[PDB]
């Protein structure tokens, strides 16, 4: 009738093997002696035994974890538990901290960023207004200093370092613009400076944060260098810069998935020769990597697809927005909205759909700021009732689940999201005056 | 107390700017702005104030508390009370010991103060609705199993004392020869602990119906504030120990 | 009656089934980021492509059939 | 005294459908002309071979789909019986702690760690062409699925101890003796005292190390008293191990793991199941092909690589520690059967 | 040598809190089958852990992993299993398969979401547009286009109230620029004093019918603050039209409601609003504080804009606004909550982000540039201290030289402002 436990008496268990049927008032001094006030055998967490019974009376079995201490002084403390409900509010009340250091970092943070775009803005107006060089060397020092700053903490925050890497395209774009002096020809370096930094700013990056405002900035910098290279060398009016530029923005909005996964560098295929190929297999190394890539080609997507919509608005504000252009123009701009409107029946991710429909936003929005800073005041108007009208179509769409719900109606659709980019070049040809050089 | 700085320093600098003291209109003002600074100064203005709240006085459930009897009291008990200002993820908002020496024996009391603002989702996850009283008690019975264990006797009580005849309601500046000290019929003494039990701070205020190191409470909230079924806070500054 | 492509066992140019099959993988990833459907029943990538391609061949007509007539 | 065991029924398993999945081979590459210029100024093509490219694209991607279900059912029913070591604490409690019965296909195999397991299924393509080309891009694409998906990835592994009659171990002595006490404790939690026992021999054994196993109800004899626990079978000699040995080898399997390096290894045989674990000092040099039994497992940093000619066979081991032995041999101690 | 902790097993049925005396010097796995024998019956392994932080790994005791006698732990498992990766060699399987976190459906709940953006983008656009018609030409239609679409909001964010209650608040949040713009161009004359007065009159007006009839939460804090400050700027306008000329006291005037305000914003929440329903009135009571905090830095920003603007600025209003900028930064250490001492340590880069503004506005551009010297200032002692952390132990005598020093120089300006406003020399 023997049961063998294990003793907890600095606290390292023995193994003892007691026996059962017997009171612990003779079991307790040989454990004291054997081990090591009235000490007493407890579970783990309990009550100690009662010093008379047996230890095949309150049940203990070979395995038991047995700690000496000991008796208190009378109640049995009784281990009262209540019952709660909604413990996931208690595990947010640890997640949401205080005050602490985590959030100076943020304010500082958001307060450099706020340094960056009044430094900006102040020492443009600094220039652009009225002032001698004093202007400019503020924005070329806060561009150089943001530059240094951004590729300096890639590896310590990256977070911060991609905020401060987006920040630090406004005041390179500000301090190359009105960096020469002149006029225009200025927005050529300005193109150059904004898409070198985020063409440099896109190579050290994680998955994320080479996301839109990188690649669209990219995409939008190329674009207007090259139209404002045509522009700098040669003279050409408004009717070709928003000619070049609206046709830049359908070559890469139609040509983006392509040029995305192009961009992405994907582990090219090895689709191999009819005679003695026998390449070798992707190794694992590089196929594991392959969902990293698959976010980075989708951030690339949608940021060639916004930066197709920046460069269709803005062309589409400079070929009508300047003084009663001709009906070609008028045609072109909504040929480009509706355009870029049907190509979001096409794509499948959300933000892509949400800047191909905000690009008929974008152009009622930019050709009523164009039509207020020309100066005329009721072409402004009807921009704003075809804003209304936008906000109307976007309402009742929303709240009627009915007509945003899509056999030869699709295709007549699809036909004509077609026939407008299929016409959209020969009017361009039209425009110009192309057709008339010859 | 910077609104009294401020019109202190208003009056002080219409003083200043009073040189020409010609024709008694710069000069009732120097006089107005030496007796106007007199006045302010703050330790004086808010005696007139209590004053008359006095003749005001003449003419909650947010916090709850539990109390528990305990007789045989005793020092070494303290740390076990001390600690219940932040335990078991309840964090009871003051922990108050009181004796009452009406006669010769001495009653000892233990009352705890669960607030409902300070730990509002430690009791929201207990229910839908916030059984404040129903975890105050139960915070009393842990406290009871656990001082019951360790020697003394303690009971839960409901219908607790009169500290105020429905007399003399002083605060010590705080120690031991005081509570020691601390005549008539009946005496009062509270030693009341709070914030973070890793670095508690107390105040101890003190009943009878000045000795050695007193302090009269001029103008009663200190008295009804004495009883251990109060959810009030035994007004005047803590020290750290 | 006819020789099929054999190669039994034992430089680089690209053929035209090398570029055939390029061009289809190229239009099958570039219709998996977009579409998110690599089944390539229809594909209207190369529907919009074609459709800028017909209109600069527009272009390239008038512009050829006005040298004709100037 | 203890608590007694039922022989409860064991609980269902996920069955594998380890039988033959085939794949129709890829087309036989098309000949196409240069597209006959006349016939490109009019407005089999390549748009005829492209829509036949993408319709074995989808059947490929179908039974993609179908072998990566084949692998996710075998990978759980492998997670389902052969648990990380330290799930099998919560085991031996429940109603699932001696249910290996012999008539099982994962009986007596033993844990040891996460590899690749090579996908029982057969996966075989069907071919009759004689040496003909392929489609470049059919046959790119079949070529990459027929050696990704071909095997597993990580899956839990174990020692075949039915058909071993010997394990040699070499490494250093205390990463060692974690993946013995780690499958020795894979092999004490699922299989009943009436199906195999265990033995040591080892000459500073009650020191914290290999103490852990006085609880077990595998390592008692039948009918012995011995004073503290019934026989125990946790000598310090070898030949004494085997004079304790006598009635027991003479159908209950055993383990018998030896400790020391030294003092004749596999002295009991050389039997039927008494598989020795036995640890040793060195690798030897060209050792006459290493057998399907009687194989030399070195446990290296994280890795169990099997002695061939390193073929590593285990790409990430289990090393169960001494206190977390302790703690499942103690909560095994309740229960006999 | 044992501690007393309680734990939490919060699995079966809502769960279970109990207080219990585990033994420590005594490794986890010991001591888990007696956590797991009186909490959970009264499986994944299951570790103790502190209710927000990773679980104990059971090598270590109670002793060496640090719980104090009395803490709250949760039973939570051993911290994961090892994942499985999916594996794809195809890349455009690769392509449709590992991009499906992305939540890629169109659906009727994301027009939903563009149809309000585009509502509210409109009523903004349409306030700018007709704003900037009346004011750089001389019409009847600007205040037509902002009296109709004003309206018009009000009417859609009115009606619309039981119905949605996120558009309904945010439109009622936008919606105060239309009426902002509405009221300030009645009776044109030449922008007038009483414009402003009628337009704070307005935004108070509308603020207080949206915060009195508001739900719940998430916009109380912004009509709260831009009602207390509505109220604030009509206080001073009615001095400033219907009083006296009023000089330059319009700036004291505003510096010292938003310091009543600021100091005093406990009463004045107190004054906005058995077992009730304490989780909502505490998050209304909060949002309440924190929005007179913002008015009070909204207002002593405007205040201390409108002091030192112009030119031949007088020394006492240079003290001031650096006087009210620095009580205003060292009133942070009084409030508990984050939004709170956020609005009044950001009062001060408020301040000098608005005088910049003021002083481009203003046309003078040689004190911007030292408006742009303050403000890298503020910034750089932003980032020194977030760079190495001095949290408020250090920098016990010292804390209380602080509060002396914040109690007299939020006192040290009242003088001042009596004696910038000409009420002394009298």
């Amino acid at each position: 009738p023997i049961v063998r436990v294990a003793v907890l008496a600095g606290g390292r268990l023995t193994e003892m093997a007691l026996p059962s049927e017997l009171p612990l008032r003779e079991i307790l001094p040989a454990v004291q002696r054997i081990v090591q006030v009235r000490l007493s055998l407890a579970p783990i967490g309990g009550a100690p035994f009662s010093l008379d019974a047996t230890l095949d009376t309150v049940g203990v079995v070979d395995g038991d974890l047995l700690a000496l201490q000991a008796v208190p002084s009378g109640p049995p403390a009784p281990r009262i538990v209540e019952d709660i409900a909604d413990a996931a509010v208690i595990f947010s009340e640890a997640r949401r901290r205080q005050w602490g250091p985590t959030h100076i970092a943020r304010g500082a943070a958001l307060a450099l960023i706020g340094l960056i775009l009044v430094g900006t803005g102040l020492s443009v107006a600094h220039r652009v207004i009225t002032g001698d060089l004093l202007g400019q060397f503020i924005v070329s020092g806060i561009a150089l200093a943001t530059v240094i700053a951004a590729l300096a903490v890639r590896n310590r925050s990256a977070v911060l370092a991609t905020s401060l890497a987006v920040t630090a395209l406004v005041p390179v774009a500000a301090a190359f613009a009105l960096g020469v002096p002149g006029d225009a020809p200025n927005v050529l370096l300005a193109a150059a400076g904004v898409a070198a930094w985020s063409l440099i700013s896109m190579a050290g990056s994680p998955d994320d944060r080479g996301i839109a405002v990188f690649t669209a900035t990219a995409v939008t910098g190329v674009g207007v260098l090259l139209v404002a290279g045509a522009a700098s060398l040669w003279v050409i009016s408004s009717d070709v810069i928003g000619c070049a530029l609206v046709l830049l923005g359908l070559i890469v909005t139609v040509q983006a998935a392509q040029l995305s996964a192009m961009w992405a560098r994907f582990p090219l295929p090895v689709i191999p020769a009819p005679g003695d190929p026998t390449p070798a297999a992707r190794p694992l190394s590089v196929l594991a990597d392959l969902p990293r890539r698959v976010r980075v080609s989708q951030a690339h997507q949608t940021g060639v697809i916004a930066a197709g919509v920046l460069l269709g608005v803005a062309g589409s504000v400079a070929l009508v927005s300047s003084a009663n252009a001709s009906p070609w123009a008028w045609y072109i701009v909504v040929a480009a909205a509706a355009g870029a409107a049907l190509r979001a029946r096409v794509w499948d991710s959300a933000a892509c759909k949400a800047w191909l429909l905000g690009h008929s936003y974008l152009l009622a929005v930019a050709l009523l700021v164009a039509f207020v800073i020309g100066d005329r005041y009721q072409a402004a108007l009807w921009a704003l009732a075809a804003l209304a009208v936008l906000v109307l179509v976007w309402i009742v769409a929303a709240l009627n689940p009915k007509i945003a719900s899509p056999l030869p109606m699709r295709r007549m659709v699809g036909f004509l999201a077609t026939g407008l980019d299929a016409s959209l070049i020969p009017v361009m040809a039209l425009l110009v005056g192309l057709f008339s050089l010859v | 107390m910077t609104a009294r700085i401020a019109l202190a320093s208003l009056f002080v600098v219409a003083a200043v700017l009073a040189q020409p003291w010609q024709t008694t209109t710069q000069r009732w003002v120097l006089g107005v702005s030496i007796a106007a600074v007199i006045v302010l100064l703050m330790f004086l203005t808010t005696r007139i104030g209590r004053a008359l709240a006095m003749v005001r006085r003449n003419r909650d459930a947010h916090r709850a508390t539990v109390v528990l009897r305990v007789d045989p009291a005793a020092p070494a008990q303290l740390p076990v009370v001390v600690g219940y200002l932040d335990r078991y993820g309840i964090t009871c908002d003051k922990v108050r010991i009181t004796h009452r020496d009406a006669g010769g024996t001495r009653r000892s009391w233990i009352s705890l103060t669960v607030d409902a603002v300070d730990n509002l989702a430690a009791l929201q996850a207990r229910s839908a609705r916030i059984p404040l009283q129903d975890t105050t008690e139960v915070v009393g019975r842990r406290l009871a199993d656990h001082l019951r264990e360790q020697g003394w006797t303690v009971t839960v009580v409901e219908g607790v004392d009169t500290p105020l005849p429905v007399v003399a309601a002083y605060r010590v500046k705080v120690l031991d020869e005081v509570l020691a000290e601390i005549p008539a019929e009946e005496t009062w003494t509270a030693l009341e602990f709070t914030g973070s039990p890793a670095e508690p701070l107390l105040t101890v205020c003190a009943a009878v119906r000045p000795l050695a190191g007193l302090t009269p409470a001029r103008g009663r909230p200190a008295l009804a504030a004495l009883n251990p079924l109060s959810t009030e806070r035994l007004d005047g500054t803590a020290v750290p120990l | 009656r006819s020789f099929s492509s054999r190669t039994p066992v034992n430089r680089g140019f690209v053929t035209r089934h090398q570029v055939s099959g390029w061009r289809f993988v190229m239009r099958r990833i570039a219709s998996g980021v977009a579409l998110h459907d690599t089944r390539m029943l229809v594909d209207p990538l190369r529907t919009q492509s074609r459709a800028v391609l017909t209109g600069a061949l527009i272009l390239v007509t008038g512009l050829v059939g006005c040298f004709i007539f100037s | 005294s203890r608590l007694i065991f039922e022989h409860q029924r064991r609980l269902t398993p996920p069955t594998t459908r380890k039988g033959t999945i085939t794949i129709e081979p890829p087309p036989q590459l098309p000949r196409v002309v240069p597209p006959s210029l006349l016939r490109r100024v009019l407005p089999m093509r390549t748009e005829e071979v492209d829509a036949e490219r993408a319709d074995y694209l989808r059947y490929l991607s179908v039974v993609r789909d179908n072998v990566r279900a084949h692998a996710a059912e075998q990978r759980a029913a492998l997670e389902w019986s052969h648990p990380e070591p330290e799930v099998l604490a919560t085991i031996p409690g429940t109603r699932r702690q001696w249910e290996r019965d012999p008539r099982d296909r994962d009986f007596l195999v033993l844990r040891a760690g996460r590899h690749d397991v090579p996908l029982d299924a057969a996966l075989k393509v069907k071919d009759t062409a004689d040496e003909i080309d392929l489609e470049p891009v059919a046959h790119s694409a079949l070529r990459g699925l027929l050696d990704v998906q071909r095997t597993v990835r990580d899956a839990p592994t174990g020692l075949d101890v039915a058909k071993l009659a010997r394990i040699t171990v070499i490494g250093e002595a205390d990463e060692a003796r974690a993946a013995i006490r780690a499958w020795i404790a894979q092999a004490v939690t699922w299989h009943d005292p009436t199906m195999l026992g265990v033995a040591l021999a080892a000459p500073d054994l009650e020191s914290g190390d290999w103490s852990w196993l006085k609880w077990l109800p595998h390592v008692d004899v039948p009918n012995e008293a011995d004073g503290v626990g019934p026989a125990r079978y946790l000598t310090t000699s070898t030949a004494e191990l085997r004079e304790r040995l006598a009635p027991a080898l003479a159908l209950k399997h055993l383990l018998v793991v030896l400790d020391d390096p030294d003092a004749d290894p596999d002295d009991i045989a050389r039997l039927t199941g008494v598989t020795v674990i036995h640890r040793t000092t060195e690798l030897p040099n060209r050792e006459q092909y290493p057998d399907p039994e009687r194989p030399i497992l070195r446990v290296a940093d994280g890795r169990i690589e099997r002695w061939q000619v390193w073929q590593p066979c285990v790409d990430v081991a289990d090393a169960m520690s001494a206190a977390e032995a302790a703690h499942i041999a103690r909560r095994l101690s309740r229960w006999d059967s």
